[PDB]
RNA sequence: CUGGUGCCAGCAGCCGCGGUAAUUCCAGCUCCAAUAGCGUAUAUUAAAGUUGUUGCAGUUAAAAAGCUCGUAGUUGAACU
RNA sequence: GCCAAGGAUGUUUUCAUUAAUCAAGAACGAAAGUUAGGGGAUCGAAGACGAUCAGAUACCGUCGUAGUCUUAACCAUAAACUAUGCCGACUAGGGAUCGGGCAAUGUUUCUCGACUUGCUCGGCACCUUACGAGAAAUCAAAGUCUUUGGGUUCC
RNA sequence: UGGUGGUGCAUGGCCGUUCUUAGUUGGUGGAGUGAUUUGUCUGCUUAAUUGCGAUAACGAACGAGACCUUAACCUGCUAA
RNA sequence: AAUUUUCUUU
């Protein structure tokens, strides 16, 4: 949020889980970040280039983290033939 | 009852893991070695520790024991862990048979192994 | 002279993390209060009560003192500490340590047009603990804190200059009252306000950023 | 008997006389003879030898 | 994304079939139905081998991107996966926790076993729910070698395998070590691995 | 508080059930509330098999048995120790030991 | 804090203090709150989310008619 | 055996809003209790004795009237309980059970039945868990309530 | 100043019981809003919370044990 | 089988 001056005044901007679009509280100790690096020809994944996902504790307890991570990677193009939108 | 105290158990285990090669068969010799290395305030405590040490050696010689380590079978475990047979999964051409398994294998990307099952 | 025993503690001691808001952003658990002591200095506390609970025994009654403390100076940082101990002195000290470990960020908004610094809660928040419900309502500039003495003191440490309060249940239970108020305040950074709809770029975390400056 | 060096005294006050008992554990070497309690037993560390020695 | 270098490689899938990694026991848990093919008779579920490999390479990817391999921990309280985890930590820089988990490993900074890893790889979530619980307490991602009869609670990446057969457990652990070594460590896909998959196998004292 | 979810008897989808008589004290206990046991005892003790065989006819005939259904009340069952008071956690099990 | 009585006198809105060491009884000293004003008795209002449309509660604290039909009353699918 | 009626299921059958909850008013309403007729085996209020006890007036044994059965008239309450009103929508995983229906180049016994598997509708329930609720015991409703409003009675 | 005068229901010190037995408590963690609980236990064994073992507990402290005294044979090791 | 009672406080 911005005041009348225009700058951003707040303690911090919480990050939102990519699986449910809900913010992660400071005490969400079951909310983890998954980091996966891209790969080139003949393997040998180049360090420094990676894609990140955040999964909230609510999803982790509900048990939907596996399918949510499958959807995220399939949409990004990192996995093939694992998750399908038509069940 | 002659139940050994926890101090005797811990002290006996420590000397066993520290001076296993130095140990001998005779209990009196084992008493002598403990008096030589391990300084114990009481002769009675020294004899009790030596007696437990002798019984531990008797049972260890008769069979392996878990919670003591002295440059020994705790290394022979990895020596025998390096063992490798001639790939038990290699077979030649016939692994198993299942109609649904074959259908999935043929569908996805692969062809191998015959059919039979039931 | 305190020596850290955690990876986050070592990073904080070195100075890799520039603010505790980063640790709050990645929701990294805090096990040592020295991290909070380093990040938030000049943090004053306030003791609310010392409840002498008892435990009947075969011979007599075993009594221990239970202390409640709220801590936080003036800026969106409050912490609740509850400690039971044989002596009041150690009970108080443990309460300070737990309050420091339990410091939480508080979101402060505006009642109307955003002219100046935040003074009130952005949205109506609520917190229930043991049938005691505390509801915080945004208030216009003025009228200060309309709350119970303990609740007003608690909100005076989070930097909320103006706030309406509503209480329901057995408010005489101080522990449940302060727990519900703390839950309501911590809920402020839990509501998805429309201004937060923007897709923030995902970060790294201090552990991943300094995985190479942390080795021995 | 050798590690609980203690003292007891009566202090007079406006109310009834109070009794003060102060007991200090002298360090383990303070036995006037020895250092080790008969419950603590230490074991020395030997030196490993070469199992071949050419 | 996924290049053509991740080819069919019929040899490994034949190893999977020989190791019997495609059999579930009896029961399904909804959260593990997308990984199975058409159900075999006599109440045995067949897992999708292609999906299993895709999850395995994804697990290898998430095991990578860790600068310190010691921050990756592998836990298997089952005796079948004891030496498999030991060989996994012997080949890659991971740390092996086999036997008793000693609850308080992830919390309770006082205890001497306070390790604080960055990622957890587990064999049986049912038998090792304590480790997953501790990881969920202390903000640690968890990947599991789950079967069709597994509870996918606090599990991010689950590889559908037998999870009960010694051959399957050893084979999947060997494959995971091979994939992570190929990804970053030293190994090349065009060349075979001197380390034999049969090494990871256990049981029969 | 409800000590038992089923209120101590198997009454689901019913409004009334017939009451049986306890064997020992002859108390009226409902059919779904009476503790039922099946005494299946040989007509003679196992220590008299040799004596019966040496004093029997019919070239090794089969020795009959007796089948008695015993329906105890709560108090009588507890006194007879066929059913015992268990802990709160152990109350939620129904499989015989 | 100092003196007098000792489950007595009594104090006391409730908890509650008093049986010879009474920070709660009566005498002195001082302090605290309002101020030319203060207390007490009664009626009423807020607190009372203990009248609850907003906004109560009904398994165990007070509270689901033994059950069903049924007219006033209340509420009433979508579609122009 | 006869008669009337009922739920669920199947249905490319029929009508078309005819519906939900109710004051007032009515039907049924365990057991015990009442008025007349029949019948009264067993048990058994009241009672009679006989043991226990300091006193037992009760618990124990035997006998024993009303009653326990039934018809024609009465009343109208029980911890009448799921201590949880009725209708409607949504919400997590699994396995048993009852009734119906669908499917099997399934099994079996001289066209059907029995058994096995999967799916589905409507019930009786059960295990684990808590996104959620409660003061907690606990609850798939007692959840979808300080983020408080689907409708309607009783209290 | 003195009081073997009272008050052991004002006290200190000492002693006796609970207790001829095996019990009791921190720190960090887990559970519960909370009083509290786990740790301190299914089982087996012991004089013993004695020890094996499982194990949301891990690492510890007191007690027990350990410890000290007392009664039994002889070494011509330095003697009467 | 059989087992009734523990005044008001400190
Ligand atoms: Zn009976």
């Amino acid at each position: 949020m911005e005041n009348e001056a225009g700058q951003l005044v707040d303690l911090y901007v919480p990050r939102k889980c990519s699986a449910t679009n809900r913010i992660i509280q400071a005490k969400d100790h079951a909310s983890v970040q998954i980091n996966v690096c891209a790969v080139d020809a003949e393997g040998r994944q180049i360090p420094g280039e990676k894609t990140t996902y955040a999964i909230s504790g609510f999803v982790r307890s509900k048990g939907e983290s596996d399918d949510c991570i499958n959807r995220l990677t399939t949409q990004d193009g990192l996995l093939e033939g694992v998750w399908s939108y038509q069940r | 009852g002659r139940v050994r105290t926890k101090t005797t158990k811990r002290a006996s285990r420590v000397v066993i893991e520290k001076y296993y090669p130095r140990l001998t068969l005779d209990f009196q010799t084992n008493k002598r070695i403990v008096d030589e290395v391990a300084i114990i305030a009481s002769k009675r405590l020294r004899n009790k520790i030596a007696g437990y040490t002798t019984h531990l050696m008797k049972r260890i010689q008769r069979g392996p024991v878990r919670g003591i380590s002295f440059k020994l079978q705790e290394e022979e475990r990895e020596r025998k862990d390096q063992y490798v047979p001639e790939v038990s999964e290699l077979e030649v051409d016939r692994v198993n048979v299942d109609q649904d398994t074959k259908d999935m294998l043929k569908s996805l990307g692969y062809d191998q192994i015959p059919v039979r099952v039931l | 002279e305190w020596v850290p025993v955690t990876k986050l503690g070592r990073l904080v001691k070195a100075g890799k993390i520039k603010s505790i808001e980063e640790i709050y952003l990645y929701s990294l658990p805090i096990k040592e209060y020295q991290i909070v002591d380093y990040f938030l200095p000049r943090l004053n506390d306030e003791v609310m009560k010392v409840v002498p609970v008892q435990k009947q025994t075969r011979a007599g009654q075993r009594t221990r003192f239970k202390a409640f403390v709220v801590i936080g100076d003036s800026d969106g940082h409050v912490g609740l500490g509850i400690k039971c101990a044989k002596e009041v002195a150690t009970a108080i000290r443990g309460a300070i340590i737990m309050g420091k470990l339990s410091i939480m960020p508080i979101r402060r908004g505006y009642w109307g047009t955003a002219l100046g610094d935040p003074h009130t809660v952005p949205v109506k928040v609520s917190g229930k603990c043991g049938s005691v419900t505390v509801r915080l309502v945004p208030a216009p500039r003025g009228a200060g804190l309309v709350a119970a003495p303990v609740t007003k003191r608690f909100l005076q440490l989070a930097g909320i200059e103006d706030c309406y309060t509503q209480s329901r249940g057995s408010t005489k239970t101080l522990g449940n009252f302060v727990k519900a108020a703390f839950a309501a305040a911590s809920l402020t950074y839990g509501i998805l306000t429309p201004n937060l709809w923007a897709e923030r770029p995902f970060g790294q975390t201090p552990i991943e950023e300094y995985a190479d400056i942390l080795m021995q | 008997v050798d590690f609980i060096d203690s003292a007891t005294r009566h202090v007079l006050l406006r109310q009834g006389v109070l009794g003060v008992k102060v007991k200090i554990m002298l360090p383990e070497p303070k036995t006037r003879q020895k250092k080790s309690l008969p419950d603590i037993v230490v074991v020395l560390d030997p030196k490993e030898e070469e199992p071949i020695t050419k | 994304g996924r290049p053509n270098i991740l080819n069919a490689t019929d040899e490994d899938i034949k190893q999977l079939l020989a190791a019997n990694c495609h059999i579930g026991s009896k029961n399904l848990e909804v959260r593990m139905d997308n990984y199975v093919w058409k159900r075999r008779s006599d109440g045995v579920h067949i897992l999708n081998l292609g999906k299993t490999w895709e999850k395995l390479v994804l697990a290898a990817r998430v095991i990578a991107t860790i600068e310190n391999p010691a921050d990756v921990c592998v836990v298997s309280t089952r005796t079948y996966g004891h030496r498999a985890v030991l060989k996994f930590a012997a080949h890659t820089g991971a740390t092996a926790i086999a036997g008793r988990f000693t609850p308080g490993n992830f919390t309770n900074y006082i205890t001497r076993t306070y390790r604080e890893p960055r990622l957890i790889v587990v064999t049986d979530p049912r038998a090792d729910a304590q480790a997953i619980k501790e990881a969920s307490f202390v903000n640690i991602p968890v990947i599991a070698l789950c079967d069709t009869d597994s509870i996918l609670n606090h599990v991010d990446i689950a590889i559908p395998t037998n999870n009960k057969g010694r051959k399957s457990i050893g084979l999947i652990w060997y494959l995971l070590a091979r994939e992570v070594l190929r990804v970053r460590g030293t190994l090349s896909r065009s060349a075979p691995w001197d380390v034999m998959p049969d090494l990871y196998f256990y049981r029969d004292p | 508080t409800q000590k038992r979810r089923n209120n101590g008897r198997n009454k689901h989808g019913r409004g009334h059930v017939k009451f049986v008589r306890c064997i020992n004290c002859s108390r009226a206990v409902p059919k779904d509330k009476a503790i039922k046991r099946w005494t299946i005892r040989n007509m003679v003790e196992t220590a008299a098999i040799r004596d019966l065989s040496e004093a029997s006819v019919y070239s090794e005939y089969t020795i009959p048995k007796l089948y008695i259904k015993l329906q105890y009340c709560v108090s009588c069952a507890i006194h007879s120790r066929v059913v015992r008071v268990r802990s709160r956690e152990g109350r939620r099990i129904r499989t015989p030991p």
